[PDB]
């Protein structure tokens, strides 16, 4: 489901981007 | 090895599952 589209990643858009990516810190929080 | 600032870089034209591989921290 959607692949590097590079599409513009405005800080949140780059922080899921990131996630789905790689992951990030932890995500976790309230998990 | 490292670049400007990716949230605002990515903001403006983008980053694929690439740059953002290499921007998480793991």
């Amino acid at each position: 489901p959607t692949p590097e589209m590079r599409e513009k990643l405005c800080g949140h858009h780059f922080v899921r981007a990131l996630v789905r990516v790689c992951g990030g810190p932890r995500w976790s929080t309230e998990a | 090895a490292a670049a400007t600032n990716p949230a605002r870089y990515c903001c403006l034209s983008g980053c694929t599952q690439q740059d953002l591989l290499t921007l998480c921290p793991y």
